[PDB]
């Protein structure tokens, strides 16, 4: 089936052009209708940018103007975007999506955006990249209760967002929180909750996987028992 | 059928 | 440019009970008997998902709990019963004309039974001391609503430098809140106090709800 993926930069210093593609599988570029680029900023405000139509043929806002320019390659199946002199009040998350005929009624049709992409993350910053630092959060109590206990890992001290962080590989699932990053000096901080049953750890191992794509870092915590 | 203030129709 | 204008902002509903969200047009969006007037609904670390094209018709895969009607340059999204997976941003989109526009959104989050939270309390890593650096943090999880107020006390003074407080989404399972508060010192400050309290404040108790640990 159809199936939307974008991919580009994390990170771009500022007045210097981005570039971002939208790679389509399972359909071909030439048998949509057309094919858009969209934003939303942080506090999920969202900006159409423009499109490109299955005659080659575009459009794009007037806000973003002559600093926009959408193309494609139906060789590799592909759209592109480039935007030129960007600033910090281009980051933002950009999706690629199709717009088609959706059938409708008695048979007739409806142009809409059906089938969007995950969405990347592209912030504009001078800010260097910079790895984070993983810690691991024992309870410091001699575990002196039952019921449940909850542990943690603070990640902190990276740049630029996003950072993955999972539990004994994605295992836990259930009873995880992780709470969103935290600005502060150009640099951010992330903490990720579990609470599980008295009865695994310590007998069994938990483990936060982090990964911070950016930097291209991997890291595994154990929480264990905190003491001396 | 497409609407008035599109740049493209579809036939 | 068609302004699109989303009322309310939020709302908060009961499962079972009706949730209606309307959003209007700066200008008419018809055209051959036709509003041309799009819903999507976009739940946290998600794209948008299409749910209502040409003002009332569904998309394949969405249950008929969801409705939508209206004309001209007034539209409302109605849901109905409310579900707990119903949580999450709806947005509004005019294909009448380029540049396609679209609404702010409206948050809906589910109103539920009064729930205290569950504090924890972490000193610092020993590893994360060899740096220099000391992050005390403290978990306030699942509670209801998120309404909460979070103080830090070294050595029964308050203390509001270096703190850091985040809050998550609400929890699609029992649609509860939590939050952390992480306390930042350099290794020196934290060694210059003993007591490290963090004391909250939720509708579901009269007293503080307080976690401590000294060194």
């Amino acid at each position: 089936d159809v199936q939307l993926q974008q991919s580009g930069p994390d990170l771009v210093k500022p007045s210097q052009s981005l570039s971002l593609t939208c790679t389509v599988t399972g359909y071909s570029i030439t048998s949509g209708y057309s094919w858009h680029w969209i934003r939303q900023f942080p506090g999920n405000k969202l900006e159409w940018m423009g499109y490109i139509h299955y005659s080659a043929g575009t459009n794009y806002n007037p806000s973003l103007k002559s600093r926009i320019s959408i193309t494609r390659d139906t060789s590799k199946n592909q759209f592109f975007l480039q935007l030129n002199s960007v600033t910090t009040e281009d980051t933002a998350t950009y999706y690629c999506a199709r717009e088609e005929a959706m059938p409708y009624g008695n048979q007739a049709y409806y142009y809409a955006m059906d089938c969007w992409g995950q969405g990347t993350t592209v912030t504009v910053s001078s800010a260097k990249t910079t790895p984070p630092s993983v810690y691991p959060l024992a309870p410091g109590s001699a575990a002196q209760t039952n019921s449940m206990v909850t542990l943690g890992c603070l990640v902190k001290g990276y740049f630029p967002e996003p950072v993955t962080v999972t539990w004994n590989s994605g295992s836990l699932s259930s009873g995880v929180h992780t709470f969103p990053a935290v600005l502060q000096s150009d640099l951010y901080t992330l903490s990720s909750s579990v609470t599980v049953p008295s009865s695994p750890r310590p007998s069994e191992t938990v483990t936060c996987n982090v990964a911070h794509p950016a930097s291209s870092t991997k890291v595994d915590k154990k929480i264990v028992p905190r003491d001396c | 059928s497409i609407g008035p203030g599109r740049a493209f129709g579809g036939g | 440019d068609i302004v699109l204008t989303q009322s309310p902002a939020s709302l908060a509903v009961s499962l079972g009970q009706r949730a209606t969200i309307s959003c209007k047009a700066s200008q008419g969006v018809d055209f051959d008997g036709a509003s041309f007037m799009n819903w999507y609904q976009q739940k946290p670390g998600q794209p948008p998902k299409l749910l209502i094209f040409a003002a009332s018709t569904l998309e394949s895969g969405i249950p008929a709990r969801f409705s939508g009607r209206g004309s001209g340059t007034d539209f409302t999204l109605n849901i109905h019963p409310v579900e707990e997976e119903d949580a999450a941003t709806y947005y509004c989109q005019q294909s009448h004309e380029d540049p396609l526009t679209f609404g702010a959104g409206t948050k809906l989050e589910l109103k539920r039974a009064d729930a205290a939270p569950t504090v924890s309390i972490f000193p610092p890593s020993s590893e994360q001391l060899t740096s220099g650096g000391a992050s005390v943090v403290c978990f306030l999880n699942n509670f209801y609503p998120k309404d909460i107020n979070v103080k830090w006390k070294i050595d029964g003074s308050e203390r509001q430098n270096g703190v850091l407080n985040s809050w998550t989404d609400q929890d699609s399972k029992d649609s509860t809140y939590s939050m952390s508060s992480t306390l930042t010192l350099t290794k020196d400050e934290y060694e210059r106090h003993n007591s490290y309290t963090c004391e909250a404040t939720h509708k579901t108790s009269t007293s503080p709800i307080v976690k401590s640990f000294n060194r």
